[PDB]
């Protein structure tokens, strides 16, 4: 499973 | 030159990846923090390094001249 984390 | 976001890979002691969205101007702290909140550790328990240096809370990819896809290290302080 890929994780892309979005940062403010 | 350069675009305003950047995709950053950072690979944990155990080898394992989170991706991390960040707009090229961003403290890196804040990528410390989620990650740190993500393995479920003290954010201070935990060394991130750029090429082997240590990255400050007060860096941004622009500052470091991060690249689309560059590796982030973690290891344990």
């Amino acid at each position: 499973e890929e994780r892309i984390i979005s940062l403010d | 030159k350069e675009g305003e976001y950047i995709k950053l890979k950072v690979i944990g002691q155990d080898s394992s990846e989170i991706h991390f969205k960040v707009k090229m101007t961003t403290h890196l702290k804040k990528l410390k923090e989620s990650y740190a909140q993500r393995q479920g550790v003290p954010m201070n328990s935990l060394r991130f390094l750029f090429e082997g240096q240590r990255i400050a809370d007060n860096h941004t990819p622009k500052e470091l001249g991060m690249e689309e896809e560059d590796v982030i290290e973690v290891y344990q302080e």
